[PDB]
């Protein structure tokens, strides 16, 4: 099987540096070099995110799409930078302009063109292709604008295929932006429609989750991309290896959507220590769910505990036993009947890989299906109407040929999908 | 006189790989094929110096197969019977019966057809598979089926690991199993169970461990199976063919699921311990914690029962021990059934893993039979799937395989009927 | 033929495991279970080279059976037969019979039916309790309880080790003994005391040693036990089965209590000594200073003695040794009773420990007996109930515990017919 | 079984300090090291106290609360202060004013939910927990108010599970702070109806106990709580080890306390001869219930001779004979029969271990029930009432939102409190 990761706009590219810096390191592949992998298993399944070219250079199977230079030309002059082929960089030297409409009508709509030429590059690489992965700020243009069209674009091309998306929407406390709520229910909207599992990450539940659950006192950027692409590399990547009960992006995805809004997830991180300290080993497996199910420690803003869930997919990844595994889960889903859903007799998934975080004992990924989130797209939609109401910075819009009923149209839809959400969590 | 096996799904190919690794084990044949009829009705004679298996495996993700072609035993199959669909497995029955696993089955069946013809008049196809999986449901669903038509005139006996009474494991399960059930169910001869939780408890109450891998389980039906076939097919002084079961077993036309038991589970360290009697493993049978299935005999009157013993046996001491059970009432057979106890007896001992956990006795008991308690776990298993269905869960994901409101709905009005069959049969007079 | 025992309560325990003792070693059956029927009427030849006991182990706290999983003799019996519920012990009745207590039982009685089984017609359960206990008052209760219901038809003697006179220990001891005495009454066949205390009268006045430790008095009864069972299940001049104690030894129904005693206990230090003769020892048996219990023949008239000789006896010797106590009148025997002396005489002599302080003659005189002198040991033990009771004392830790202001007065009115009762059935012509 | 460990206050802290400084040796655990126990006896029966983790780091199971950095900051700067999870220490860097009413309703209140969460953690530890051991100074915030806050929770969430309450009660001659008697008379209330079993200790019967059985001239603090944690070592610990007749908090809860007031017991170690000289070994046992029984050598204030016997408990550890111990527990009871009430036949609950203080040949904890204890609740409720009328330092406490009727009720309960213990003097 195969995926081609997608790094929409600076953020989702900024987070494909940190995505691809672990996922490599979790696969033995050095800058330019080959598989150094400290054991054998880390190839069997690599194809997933490279292609076979000369013999030592696997290259990341990703596309670098980003209408501001600087950005892309900060990734490709550091680090893993220079393993990309220059092929991947779908760059748009234009003014990358913070707007959604810049990048998705005007601007972006130019550049498309040529990404998609790449994706289909990509895809017909070879062998079976299962879906591809799309990293991005739902707060900017060539994020939520540009990157919410290659997605309507991709899901016409290959309506077979999956579409994970790896969403930062708008932190509550303090945005990182002031049109945001514009920019991102514009781009929720097309998600809600083409992507078919989402996972939003918010800077801010990572800050907390960062600082406090690693007492960590300078959480940088680096850092909670880190913290995701750890994440990002539970799901994917890691059910591409053996397991007694693996799974793969259909399993989760045909286990966790009851209803094809495609609703969104929010992702969780097992081992979660600090570093020295902390290093407690507590983690024979009763100390994972302890983690992954508690209201912090959820990247997502929401609080589970906040609204039932309709399907989880504990994506464990080191030696355990499927008893100690498939018992746990339960208490888990007896101790909170109250939140859990009951229409459905068995909401959690339990999937279970065999080899683990390449220096970690036993960890576990946490996709949550929860109707929490239902309290996070109302924020979002808030911020609009109270901002649309003025027209707020709408000329920036609408001067780049834009709708009056484009806005209205998103809000609405992503509007509704907040109303849906509640006919489960009741 | 053979019985070829198809162990479908990866479950049935690890299980696979347990059940053939006891078998070499006590018929003196290293991996490497070489041993310095009898037992013919399982193995050929390919070469002029090794054993090639008699079987074929059946998995969509390579990941499993590849294992085998990797540990010593890597010599022992042909490079051939190992079929794979590198494409993917999806834990759901629809993409596995219909969509991908239909690509396969052909070459599949090809193998069952290549392996079936080579022989000598043989009985069956002993298949391996796991209700609630992916390629372990569907697929086999429609081997079995292409099987029914393609050699009606023999046995089908199946060989099933159904869903965990409440340590299941895939989220949808019940989907899978309840659609595996009702399009074999037309096509089976015997269905033999094993419950993979209910087995768990013989692990931690009857041999004592909280540390069982999936690799003991195995182990174990990779016993009660070897008492199955292996030595069966092996000469003694009560033989019992493959039809001798399905008849002596099977009340019904549905392909009845009797549920497999063995008698003497006792881990090693209590090794030196004096040896059980007679008696004692012919009474460990009727207990409720030592059959590998949820299924404790809450009131499921049996109506058939195949004591398999194997070892040092002496006939009256069965034709007496028996006659005690029989008489113990509280053991209730079914009315319409005078006498339903067939015994089978062997004479070579059974055969422990060098170093595992399984004591090592002189004689054992591998009693399997059809029990009215199955009303209880298909009833527990089949209400399940409702709930689901009853708000379509992950439907989605099997219509848009190639499936529909039909086949699920359809289904279950199935099995249904196999609420109203397995209390029909009993529970009256 | 044989008797099992169930040793409850720590003390039932720390006795069982010295009686236990004194067994194998009188066998020549090292801790490891081999030695290089008879006997069989207590030990199980499960195999084999070994010789796993016939008894089982209940203590509330690991503590105690956990030390008998550490010392040689760990090889001697099943890891099975040693039932603990790692909870709590409580020295109370109620919590132990009724609340905690409760949850042990049916896994225990599975033992005593388990055991029960295997053997070839057994004679009863020779169970092991300290009276005055929470495991070992308030359990047993129940265990023999649900024992004479599902063994009507055998022999329930049980060996109790009732509370000291003056030196007791728990605060509320007799809460404890006033009602293992009315539950357990309408269910023991013959129920044995040891007085903890007036054991150690012996150990100063008859062995001289102020350093008594507990692991001695168990010595003791370990001996005067294996008196009981041991060789007597053991052929003999004279052999005396269980039964014949019961019969030849309660006068009625209630689960009357004899009295253990013992002949030759001195000191070894004395072991060189010219041996006492058949006629001293026979004469120790009527002195209140020798008999494992506080109960000095203050009055009480026996009505039944069972005189258990071992070793070198001539049954004229002892046809002569108690005619002549018949005449001693100041021994003054029941009315009704003409003649109450059971002469049971055994071979082997007795077996004493290597180097523990008992003398080791070659011959001894364990004579047990139903005195109406217990009139006075309940009467006193009654009393102190009351005092407490009087004040509900600690009742509130009962009552907590599932019982109520019932069980208690209910049981207290019980044995008031049992002050009645062993005083009618003497003291009246 | 199990017990979890409680260090309320400075005090109670500060002691907690003393109370696993030896308990550790007596199971040989080293700072973070493991067992190097000279025995193989003190492991079989440490879960009592710690947990599992490493495999060398056998962790304390206790609880440090306490609204005063600087203390908890000594007690894990020092010596064995670095065996405690961090996850242990539960401080209020408030202002730990002394009084009870800010350590009990105001700033307490707040840092108890935090609490509360890790008595859980470690309640729900692994197997069975029987109760949890409680030490604190009567005399003070977070010891008398926080601490008394603390149990009146843990025995709503466990009314099943035993609470021994080790308090200082405010010793006599001169009370080490003021309002002293606000601080106590308000926790005692809380004592008598929470925890089911109390050991007061008298910083001044200490002394006296410390300056005279031990010559020691400078008896510095570390000393007393050395003393006292010697006694609370006997009590559990000791009884959690093998024994002709062994008993366990129940036992000793089921034994002595004939009335659910939860009643207040007075502690008493056997051997306490001073160093070189007095090494008499004068312990056959006779020796032992000398010491035990005698006035002088009750950790308490009160003296015995001052009022009867409810209940005792001799708990001895070390190899005896079960006969000159059941004997000599007798003619005390008889030369005494005078002060050892009398609706009790028994008052005296023999208990025995076998393993005893680490370098002793023969030792015996003493657990008095007396109702000479009446003689300090006494002088407690006095030093109230005296003040009180007066209001003296009362702003502190309402001021703190407090009740005037609340110090009404607790002086009046513990006054009562008084009154019964004399129903069975007579
Ligand atoms: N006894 C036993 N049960 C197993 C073993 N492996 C899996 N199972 C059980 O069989 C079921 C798992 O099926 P999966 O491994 O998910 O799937 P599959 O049937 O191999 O086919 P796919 O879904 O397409 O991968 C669960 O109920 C497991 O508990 C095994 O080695 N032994
Ligand atoms: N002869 C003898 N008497 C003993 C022995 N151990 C205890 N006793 C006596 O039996 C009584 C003690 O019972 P406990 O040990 O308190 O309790 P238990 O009956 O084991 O059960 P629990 O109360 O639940 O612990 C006292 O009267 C002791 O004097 C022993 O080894 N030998
Ligand atoms: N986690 C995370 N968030 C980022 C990063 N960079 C920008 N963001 C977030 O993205 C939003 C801004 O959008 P931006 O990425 O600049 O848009 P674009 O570059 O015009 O497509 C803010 O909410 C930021 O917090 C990053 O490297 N990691
Ligand atoms: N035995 C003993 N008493 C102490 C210790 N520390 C303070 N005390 C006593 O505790 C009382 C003071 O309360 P304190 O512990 O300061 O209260 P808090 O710290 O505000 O909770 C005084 O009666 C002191 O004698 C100690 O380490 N050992």
């Amino acid at each position: 099987r195969e995926i081609v990761h997608i790094q929409a706009g600076q953020c989702g590219n900024q987070i494909g540096a940190k995505f691809w810096e672990v996922i490599s390191d979790e696969h033995g592949i050095d800058p330019t070099g080959s598989y150094h992998g400290d054991s054998d298993l880390q190839l069997e399944r690599i194809n997933v995110y490279y292609n076979e070219a000369a013999g030592n250079k696997y290259v990341p199977r990703a596309i670098l799409v980003d209408l501001e230079p600087g950005t892309m030309d900060s990734v490709r002059s550091g680090p893993f930078g220079q393993i990309f082929r220059p092929d991947n960089f779908v760059f748009g030297q234009s003014g990358a302009g913070n707007n959604w409409a810049k990048g998705h009508y005007t601007e972006g709509a130019e550049l498309v063109d040529s990404v998609l030429d790449v994706v289909r590059k990509e895809s017909e690489s070879c062998d079976c292709l299962q879906g591809f992965q799309l990293t991005h700020s739902l707060g900017g243009g060539t994020g939520s604008g540009m990157g919410t069209l290659l997605i309507s674009k991709i899901r016409e091309e290959y309506p077979d295929r999956i579409m994970n998306t790896f969403s930062v929407v708008p932190s509550p406390k303090v945005s990182d932006t002031v049109v945001e709520p514009y920019n991102a229910t514009l781009s929720v909207h097309q998600l809600v429609e083409n992507t078919d599992e989402t996972y939003c990450i918010d800077n801010e539940a990572l800050y907390d989750i960062c600082f406090r659950t690693l007492k960590l006192t300078t959480p940088t950027y680096g850092d909670l991309n880190h913290l995701v692409s750890a994440t990002m590399s539970g799901v994917t990547t890691c059910l591409r290896f053996p397991g007694q009960l693996n799974a793969d992006l259909r399993k989760l995805a045909v286990n966790m959507v009851p209803f094809p809004r495609l609703h969104f997830f929010m992702p969780g991180f097992a081992p979660l220590t600090s570093r020295g300290s902390q290093q407690y080993r507590a983690l024979t497996v009763p100390e994972l769910t302890q983690q992954m199910f508690d209201a912090k420690n959820m990247m997502a803003a929401c609080d589970p505990r906040h609204g039932r869930y309709l399907t989880v997919a504990a994506v464990f990844r080191g030696r355990m036993s499927m008893k100690e595994v498939d018992e746990q889960m339960l208490n888990v889903q007896n101790k909170n009947s109250s939140y859990f859903v009951e229409w459905i007799p068995n909401n959690v998934k339990t999937a279970v890989c065999d080899i683990p975080p390449r220096g970690l004992k036993m960890s576990a990924t946490f996709i949550g299906n929860s109707t929490a989130i239902q309290e996070l797209f109302k924020r979002i939609s808030e911020q609009f109407t109270a901002m649309f109401r003025r027209k707020a910075f709408l000329h920036w819009y609408t001067g780049e040929g834009m709708d009056e009923m484009e806005f209205t149209e998103a809000e609405s839809n992503m509007n509704d999908l907040v109303s849906e959400y509640q006919q489960y969590q009741d | 006189r053979e019985c070829i096996s198809i162990h479908v799904g990866q479950a049935g190919v690890q299980i696979g790989n347990a059940c053939w690794e006891l078998y070499c084990l006590e018929h003196g044949i290293q991996p490497d094929g070489q041993m310095p009829d009898s037992f013919n009705t399982f193995f050929s004679e390919t070469g002029a110096g090794k054993h090639v298996p008699r079987a074929v495996f059946v998995d969509l993700e390579p990941t499993v197969i590849d294992e085998v072609r990797t540990g010593t035993y890597r010599q022992l199959f042909h490079p051939e019977q190992l079929i794979t669909g590198k494409e993917d497995a999806a834990n759901n029955y629809a993409r596995g019966h219909y969509t991908i696993g239909k690509e396969i089955i052909d070459l599949v069946l090809d193998r069952i057809r290549k392996l079936a013809d080579q022989c000598t008049g043989l009985q069956g196809f002993s298949v391996f598979h796991s209700f609630g999986g992916g390629t372990g449901s569907g697929f086999t669903s429609l081997l079995m089926e292409r099987l029914s038509v393609d050699y009606g005139k023999k046995s089908k006996l199946e060989f099933s690991i159904y869903p965990a009474p409440q340590v299941s494991t895939a989220v949808v399960e019940p989907y899978n199993s309840i659609l595996t059930t009702h399009t074999t169910l037309e096509h089976s001869d015997c269905a033999f169970m094993v419950d993979n939780e209910a087995i768990y408890d013989i692990c931690r109450r009857n041999l004592d461990i909280e540390r069982p891998t999936y690799t003991n389980l195995n182990r174990l039906i990779g016993q009660i199976v070897s008492s199955i076939t292996a030595s069966l097919r092996f000469d003694g002084a009560l033989n019992v063919d493959l039809t001798e079961f399905q008849t002596n077993l099977v009340p019904y036309p549905r392909g009845h699921f009797p549920l497999a038991t063995y008698a003497p589970v006792i881990s090693a360290e209590k090794a030196y311990h004096e040896q059980l009697s007679v008696a004692e493993i012919t009474n460990a049978c009727f207990e409720p914690a030592n059959q590998m299935v949820k299924c404790d005999p809450r009131h499921g009157k049996y109506m058939a029962c195949c004591l398999l013993y194997r070892g040092d046996v002496v006939p009256k001491d069965v034709n007496a021990a028996i006659a005690t059970i029989k008489t113990k009432r509280t053991i209730q057979f079914v009315d319409w059934c005078p006498t339903g106890f067939k015994v089978g007896i062997n004479y070579e001992p059974p055969t422990v893993v060098p170093g595992g956990d399984l004591a090592k006795v002189q004689r054992a008991v591998c009693m399997l039979s059809n029990t009215t308690a199955i009303a209880e776990a298909w009833a527990r298993l089949d209400h399940k799937f409702d709930l689901m269905y009853a708000k379509r869960a992950f439907v989605h994901w099997y219509v848009g395989e190639g499936m529909e409101e039909g086949e699920f709905s359809e289904a279950r009005e199935d099995m249904a009927a196999l609420e109203k069959d397995y209390e029909e049969v009993g529970v009256d007079s």
